[PDB]
């Protein structure tokens, strides 16, 4: 048949959202494709002007990249008094990836728009949530068989008016590498880095003609530290024994852990807050020792499901970990995040990402995970659970939310205990099966509090090989979130504005023959406020193929006084296909 | 004894396949090194010379928003790592051939992009030797008897 080449139109798309108006797309598909394809979607708007992008994309041996490209004049108007407005709506990116045969890895992903709210206005492809930033980035790694040495230049554009300017990478290299041995005999390792994290903030004032000021951004609630900037080196010498056997495990390991911090504080920082409150040192010094104990058991066991044979093992793990305390509150937040709870929390050396801040530890984890596996070597079932007991206390924390907390900001969270003697349960359940069967379960409870930290209920149905089956069914909560607070300027533990409880539900299901109903449904009961809601009817002839649905969904925005405010839309989505 | 529990013993974890040629699409990376790592560290040597290969092709790492802040903005990421492994037998013929994935969550913040992308990191390395692990055990119950039955 070969048809594949599609050098003609695609079949078309139409859109009437009462608020974009009427929409047309017409995508063009340019098949000079041996390996390598082009792709042009001409959107034609109502509310807005003629648009058209372009979707280049490449697939090779040893390479694989995509280009994209957009532009739009704008008709629609009214954004004016909006700061960072354009008429010359534009968007240029390369997500590029060369000589995966090589040991001479080029990744690129850089994407540039014109303004803050290029996907707030034209972008539908991600409906529900829609990105407050592009990723502009460019990676050069070299792989040895022994070690890897990467050079990385990542930064960020942001999509938004309403987040603080992230901080740029400029040159990260990291030297991680081993050294050879032999059975029996010590592992050695070694991870270096070196970054300068730079940033320009834009703190400036934007006006009115009466009304004066309306607002300004969030990069003037920066204080002190947090309008750092500078170097960071880091060494990472560790040595590692596993003494392994067929029936258990155990692995000490001894790390050295050295940071050093050549800072700049920009002045208004350091000559105003700073002074106002302590003293700066630009030339900043941390070293700590790092002992991690790694045991573990292996059971097995022979059980039969349904005819089916299965092997139960059950696999017991402890784990010891030893980090003496060192004041780190002088120190700014560069690349250093602190990821709620968890089961897998319980096997890190470190509370904390990046290197800013190395977490103060003197803990005994302990867990178990039994787990189902049929003699095709098939992994179907999984069920972990574990708890952290804590013989000293957690005092190294992220800036605002160590006792900065008890002075400068009068707070107590409820559900915040750093202090007590042990971790919230963590439970991590799944059921798999092949024919798209898929349940996956996970739960957080803090015994201290006796609350619920996190919790998550995922759940995808299929049938017998029937693509056109399927149920989704999924429960999400999260109290136990540190995000950073873009009108506090420091770091938050569970936002009362940002508390996740939500459902997902999701179907298509067939009614009829050649007719088949699509649906979903996403709400937020913290908000008591739908998210997403949609539902129609897909046709599915034996020549062409219908999809129509009535679309209700909250889209992202910033109004002229910068605050993030959601806005609703509803509309009716049509779409052809032919395969 | 009331379980039906006990210790598991060498013969378990004894590798019936004790040699295999891997090879991926990236053909170096943490994935396929720390893979032969793993392997050579069961017990199984890894040398191109080989009459069965096992064949990474195409990892895919992708990322979708599962949850959302009070004003409609990401707030929990899901990465799902998925990569596809074909076994290989006699003059390049594809023995046999499946998938090997998993999934986790994560928080994302607006405000500190950099930090989310360490711990998404992190994130990719711990389910990146999960990965490995169940490639493992997939490659465990694996007996030289299974052979190609090819048939054109
Ligand atoms: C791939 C490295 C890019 C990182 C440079 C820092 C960019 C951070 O600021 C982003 C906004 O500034 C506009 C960018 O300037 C023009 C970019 O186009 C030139 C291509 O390099
Ligand atoms: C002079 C070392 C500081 C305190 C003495 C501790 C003795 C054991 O620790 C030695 C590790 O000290 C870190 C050395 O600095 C990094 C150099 O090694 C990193 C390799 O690139
Ligand atoms: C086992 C729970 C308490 C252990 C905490 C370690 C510090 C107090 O114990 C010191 C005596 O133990 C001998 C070495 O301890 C382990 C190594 O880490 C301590 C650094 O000297
Ligand atoms: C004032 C009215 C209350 C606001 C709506 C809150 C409703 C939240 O609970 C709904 C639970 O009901 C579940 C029924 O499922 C129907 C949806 O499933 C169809 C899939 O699209
Ligand atoms: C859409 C699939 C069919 C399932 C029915 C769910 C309908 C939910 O979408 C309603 C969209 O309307 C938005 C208004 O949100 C509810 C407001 O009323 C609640 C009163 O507080
Ligand atoms: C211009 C669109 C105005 C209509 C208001 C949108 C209301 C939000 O609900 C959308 C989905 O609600 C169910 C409507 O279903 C469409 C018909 O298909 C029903 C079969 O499920």
């Amino acid at each position: 048949i070969d048809d594949r080449r599609q050098s003609g139109f695609l079949p078309p798309s139409f859109s009437s959202t009462s608020d974009t108006g009427f929409t047309l797309v017409t995508p063009y598909y340019f098949n000079l494709a041996p390996n390598y394809d082009a792709t042009l979607y001409p959107r034609y708007m109502a509310k807005r002007g003629m648009m058209l992008e372009g979707e280049f994309r490449y697939l090779t041996h040893s390479s694989e990249g995509i280009v994209n490209a957009a532009y739009l004049n704008d008709k629609d108007d009214h954004r004016e008094g909006f700061p960072d407005y354009s008429k010359d709506r534009w968007l240029y990116g390369l997500k590029n990836t060369t000589g995966l045969d090589s040991r001479w890895l080029a990744e690129v992903d850089y994407t540039r728009i014109s303004d803050p709210y290029y996907f707030q206005d034209l972008d539908t492809d991600l409906g529900v949530g829609s990105t407050t930033y592009v990723n502009q980035r460019g990676t050069l790694t070299y792989r040895g068989d022994t070690f890897t040495g990467r050079l990385n230049a990542q930064a960020y554009q942001l999509a938004t008016t309403t987040d603080v300017t992230p901080y740029d990478r400029l040159p990260q290299i990291t030297f991680d590498g081993f050294l050879p041995y032999n059975p029996g005999g010590m592992q050695f390792t070694y991870g270096t880095e070196f970054v300068r994290f730079d940033r320009d903030l834009d703190e400036n004032i934007y006006f009115n003609d009466d009304g004066s000021i309306r607002g300004k951004r969030p990069d003037a609630s920066l204080q002190g530290l947090a309008r750092a900037t500078g170097d960071r080196m880091h060494l990472e010498p560790g040595m590692s024994l596993p003494m392994t056997r067929s029936w258990g495990y155990v692995t000490p390991t001894l790390k050295y852990l050295y940071t050093k911090y050549d800072l700049d504080l920009d002045s208004q920082g350091k000559t105003d807050l700073n002074k106002r409150d302590e003293s700066f040192d630009s030339n900043q010094d941390r070293s700590l020792p790092l002992v991690k104990v790694d045991s573990g058991l292996y059971f097995d066991r022979d059980t039969t499901f349904a005819g089916t044979p299965f092997r139960q093992t059950l696999e017991p793990r402890a784990m010891y970990l030893y980090v003496p305390y060192k004041d780190q509150d002088s120190l700014p937040v560069f690349d250093t995040s602190e990821p709620s709870f968890s089961y897998d929390s319980l096997w890190r050396e470190n509370r904390f990402t990046g290197k800013d801040r190395i977490g103060d530890a003197n803990q005994l984890s302990l867990g178990v995970t039994s787990r189902f596996i049929e003699e095709n070597g098939f992994e179907r079932a999984s069920i972990s659970a574990g708890q952290i007991y804590y013989f000293r206390d957690r005092r190294v924390q992220l800036p605002g939310l160590t006792e900065k907390d008890l002075k400068r900001l009068n707070l107590d969270p409820s559900g915040l205990d750093n202090d007590s003697w042990r971790s919230p349960y963590a439970f991590a359940g799944q059921y798999r099966f092949n024919r798209d069967w898929r349940i996956n379960s996970d739960f957080n409870w803090n015994p201290n509090t006796s609350r619920t930290e996190s919790g998550s209920a995922i759940f995808h149905y299929q049938p017998e090989v029937d693509p056109g089956k399927v149920v989704n069914v999924g429960y999400r909560y999260r109290a136990d979130a540190r995000r950073f607070d873009s009108s506090r300027g420091t770091f938050r533990y569970g936002n009362e504005n940002d508390i996740i409880k939500q459902h997902d539900f999701s179907v298509i299901w067939p009614l009829v023959p050649q007719w088949s109903v699509l649906a979903r449904w996403q709400y937020d009961y913290n908000k008591n406020r739908t998210l997403e809601a949609f539902g129609g009817f897909e046709y599915d002839s034996c020549c062409w193929k219908l999809r129509l649905i009535n679309r209700y969904w909250l889209d992202v925005d910033d109004d002229a006084f910068l605050v993030q405010s959601e806005k609703a839309d509803r509309g009716i989505f049509l779409q052809i296909v032919l395969k | 004894n009331t379980s039906g529990f006990q210790l598991r013993g060498l013969g378990d974890a004894q590798f019936a396949l004790k040699e295999i040629d891997v090879s991926a699409r990236n053909a170096y990376g943490p994935t396929v090194r720390e893979l032969k790592e793993t392997l050579e560290n069961s017990g199984v040597k890894v040398t191109s010379n080989a009459p069965y290969h096992l064949v990474l092709v195409r990892e895919d790492n992708q990322q979708r928003t599962v949850s959302y802040t009070g004003s409609a903005r990401g707030a929990e990421f899901e990465l799902t790592n998925t990569i596809n492994y074909e076994i290989v037998g006699a003059n390049d013929l594809v023995l046999m051939s499946n998938q090997v994935q998993v999934q986790k969550v994560y928080v994302h913040d607006e405000n500190n992009l950099i930090g989310s992308d360490q711990e998404a990191a992190q994130l990719r390395s711990e389910m990146r030797r999960d990965l490995i692990q169940q490639l493992s055990m997939r490659l465990q119950a694996l007996t030289p008897a299974q052979l190609d039955e090819a048939q054109r």
